């Protein structure tokens, strides 16, 4: 039985007539006790503020602990070549777990907005003396193009 | 058996008689909504062949579905992200309760952010959050916005709801005492302010009351939150399903490649490939398309959370039975593992009495009808009420307008109108 | 990128066809991408088993672009339902819904057309100069108690009056704008006053 | 009914329960769907005479 991975101690306690463990998926897990787990893989993303505003870009490896291999750790992996600031900004470049990025590359936690308390009393109240005439744009899409295919031209030709 | 449909009654319609409430009821009832579901992704090479060159090579000579499949999962994880951008994230501002809380009797606490930091979520979301229980190329992706970010903004409008009304959901937040509040939603239910100025204790009472039944309810009554467990439910047994789809034959020798390419000749071991290839791609295409139109639900139904956000919490709907049984009054919102629920507070009429009416009433020759209101009789005395409350008024030129004489309209009756 | 939702509409539908027309000249597992050198090439037998291995690859990537069409369309499908309920009750009408048609109190709004869209220009009132008063859910005149027909009773240091309820209008109370629904002795919060009697 | 597609298809994986599952939660939505539209009410009126 051939494969990749790493061999690691076992806890579990197997049976004098049993030599390969499997977990759900019917795959190999323990072998004779040796558990066997592969090696960390995951994505790599890719963070720019875009080519024309800057050349420098940071690298975010989701669902990997890349301490093994500028470092920040978020609940959404892993963070190289951005500083983390303590500030709340507005979010610019969503990375994840409450985290995003904005242009050097800082990172940072999101900003949920302006936080003001109401003076909120009784026999008080707010009533504006000013009226402001605002004019909103919406975008709705209402039909696509039509395109029509011959599948025996398509396929055949 | 076969079901019932329900009670049957028979109601008395006479074409003279009328039944008018003299009590009321503050029901809350509780809606729950998916906004969004949980971001997976698959990696295709990684899924169909597991970290081997050459079924990684037939995969690319193969064709381009990988990058079909990865672009559609991508898209179905940003529009979950979008989707609970636009159900949470409306308020502009965060605001914060006051420490006073004076709210004429109408206690909040269950709703509002503990104090204690039970990571900043009240305790009926507490409990919404405890009764629903949550290697391959497959991974999780976070959701953007977290869990405390979600009570935040959940915390930031139920206090903008409190101390401003529906000010707040259409330009600068507007403090109110929250008891003209009331009288407003009354005023825009059908009635008088004066049943709020009476009743406000009795009002604050059977809100309470009702919060505490839905209190009651979470903590013992359980699988009140079966459309969302139902998501997360359809969710895990389509990975599931997927993930058992990985280890068949599909017509091959083996259902593990390595094994095959440590004992099968190329030609031999790429026809079998191609055959692991073939089955594998169809289940990935299958679990896609599932999760597509899965994802277009729930986008459907994270429109709709956002319509009942924005018109049952950040106002007063008209609309019946979209905020709730009833009268609609108010809404509030609190977060849960992925959806929302709405509180809704409603007003039910109840102890109702029988009344003889008249459409107009016939006086000096001309025709007297109500300004608002209606004409009902008790005994031999007649009055005007309002239309959801019983508060009888004495017929008078300030309160009826005349139109015509008493000759054309049908029903109606001689009665004197007082002149003051 | 002020039309970028039709933008992406458009983007979407032309990746869709590009990646149709890249799957076509795929091999499929075939010898070839191309049929014509597949039939001068092999003899019927062979010839024909690449052209059913051709065709079921083909077929299965138009199946997955009808398929993706089909969601596609039947969101736009709802985004149309969206737009049309729209123009009917804010272009038709006034929306009283909140948040349905701009954000603030909807007054009308103006439809203008687009590649392959429609842009809502909505038109809404929004409070501005925002003013603290000190109010009272009723006034005691006379040993009864006087609530507003319609508006707030509001004071600005010194005296009372009658406002509404989005703009500052401040009037005297009198018996017309104000009914009476009982005494002082129930009302939290009653204030006493006068009110004219023209 | 034929032993030999049960063979090939024992081996081919679980297609066919994705398939019943698929049609069982439509005719359950559908089902529901009926009853949102038209029980909108819990007590059958019935006009008088
Ligand atoms: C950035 O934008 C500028 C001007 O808008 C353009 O000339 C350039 O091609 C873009 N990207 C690069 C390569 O800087
Ligand atoms: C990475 O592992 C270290 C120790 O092995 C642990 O302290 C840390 O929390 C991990 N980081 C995450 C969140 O993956
Ligand atoms: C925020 O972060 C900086 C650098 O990461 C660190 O000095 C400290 O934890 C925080 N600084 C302040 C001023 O709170
Ligand atoms: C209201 O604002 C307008 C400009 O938007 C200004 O001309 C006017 O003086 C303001 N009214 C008051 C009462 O301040
Ligand atoms: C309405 O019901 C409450 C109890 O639910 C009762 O205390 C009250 O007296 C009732 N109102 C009238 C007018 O009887
Ligand atoms: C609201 O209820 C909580 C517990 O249910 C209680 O501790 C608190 O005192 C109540 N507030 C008021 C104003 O009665
Ligand atoms: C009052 O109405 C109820 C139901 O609407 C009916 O059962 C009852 O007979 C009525 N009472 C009188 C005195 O007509
Ligand atoms: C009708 O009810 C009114 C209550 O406003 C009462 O004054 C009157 O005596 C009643 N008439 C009869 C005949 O019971
Ligand atoms: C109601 O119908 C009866 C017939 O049973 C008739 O005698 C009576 O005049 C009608 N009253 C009104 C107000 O229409
Ligand atoms: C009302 O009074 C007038 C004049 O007395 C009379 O002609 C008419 O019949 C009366 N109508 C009814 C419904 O009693
Ligand atoms: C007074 O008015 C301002 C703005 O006009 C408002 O934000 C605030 O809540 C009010 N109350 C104060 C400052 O006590
Ligand atoms: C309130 O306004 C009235 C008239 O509008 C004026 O007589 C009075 O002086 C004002 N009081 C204060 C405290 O501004
Ligand atoms: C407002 O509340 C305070 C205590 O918080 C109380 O002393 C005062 O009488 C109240 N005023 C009104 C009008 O309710
Ligand atoms: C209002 O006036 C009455 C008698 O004129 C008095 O009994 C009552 O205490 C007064 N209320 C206030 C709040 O001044």
């Amino acid at each position: 039985l051939t494969g990749t991975g790493v061999l690691t101690e076992s806890n579990k306690k197997f049976l004098p007539f049993q030599q390969f463990g499997r977990d759900i998926a019917d795959t190999t897990d323990a072998v004779r006790i040796l558990d066997i787990t592969p090696c960390s893989f995951g994505g790599v993303s890719v963070i720019t503020p875009g080519t024309n505003t800057s050349n420098q870009v940071a690298v975010l490896y989701q669902d990997v602990n890349c301490t093994e291999v500028n470092v920040f750790q978020t609940r959404a992996g892993c963070l190289i070549g951005a500083e983390h600031v303590n500030n709340s900004y507005e979010c610019d470049i969503p990375i994840g777990a409450g985290i995003c990025a904005s242009y050097s590359i800082i990172a940072y936690t999101m900003s949920l907005g302006a936080e003001n308390s109401v003076a909120y009393s009784n026999n008080s109240i707010a009533i504006p003396t000013n009226f402001t005439i605002s004019v909103t744009t919406e975008i709705l899409p209402v039909s696509m193009t039509k395109t029509s295919v011959d599948c025996t031209m398509y396929i055949c030709g | 058996y076969t079901m019932s449909l329900g009670a049957e009654n028979s109601v008395a319609y006479s074409n003279n008689s009328i039944a008018i409430p003299t009590n009321f009821t503050i029901s809350v009832t509780t809606e729950i909504l998916p906004v969004s579901m949980t971001k997976t992704s698959v990696d295709c090479t990684m899924y169909i062949c597991g970290d081997s060159t050459e079924c990684s090579n037939l995969l690319l000579q193969y064709g381009s579905f990988c990058t079909q499949l990865n672009r559609a999962l991508t898209g179905i994880a940003v529009e979950q992200d979008k989707n609970t951008q636009e159900v949470f994230a409306q308020v502009k501002q965060i605001y914060k309760t006051p420490p006073i809380k004076d709210f004429g009797g109408f206690n909040f606490s269950q709703i509002l952010p503990d104090p204690s930091k039970p990571s900043k979520r009240s305790f009926i979301e507490d409990l919404l959050f405890n009764k629903v229980t949550l290697f391959n190329g497959l991974t999780v992706l976070p959701p953007l916005l977290t869990d405390e970010m979600i009570a935040q903004y959940t915390s930031a409008l139920l206090a903008g709801t409190i101390t401003s009304g529906w000010t707040f959901g259409a330009g600068a937040a507007l403090q109110i005492p929250f008891p003209m509040q009331m009288a407003y939603r009354f005023n825009g239910i059908g009635v008088t302010q004066n049943v709020l100025y009476e009743n406000q204790k009795l009002i604050a009472n059977q809100f309470n009351s009702a919060i505490g039944k839905i209190q009651d309810s979470l903590s013992s009554t359980a699988s009140a939150l079966g459309k969302l467990q139902d998501v997360v439910n359809q969710n895990a047994q389509a990975l599931n399903t997927l993930v058992k789809q990985l280890s068949s034959n599909f017509g091959a020798i083996s259902s593990v490649l390595n094994d095959i390419l440590s004992r099968l000749d190329p030609p031999e071991a790429e026809v079998q490939i191609d055959r692991l290839i073939t089955g594998r791609l169809q289940s990935l295409q299958t679990y896609v398309t599932q999760q597509l139109i899965r994802a277009a639900e729930i986008r459907a139904s994270a429109n709709l959370a956002a319509t009942k956000m924005s018109e049952c919490v950040l106002g007063q709907s008209k609309r019946v039975d979209f905020c709730g049984k009833g009268y609609h009054l108010m809404s509030f919102p609190q977060s849960a593992p992925h959806g929302v629920v709405f509180l809704h507070v409603t007003y039910v009429p109840a102890q109702e009495k029988n009344f003889t009416t008249a459409p107009a009433i016939c006086h000096d020759g001309k025709a007297h009808f109500p300004r608002e209101g209606v004409f009902v009789s008790n005994g031999t005395h007649w009055f005007v009420t309002q239309r959801n409350f019983y508060e009888p008024q004495i017929i008078t030129t300030d309160n009826t307008f005349v139109s015509g004489n008493c000759d054309v309209v049908i029903g109606i009756v001689n009665n004197t109108v007082y002149d003051p």
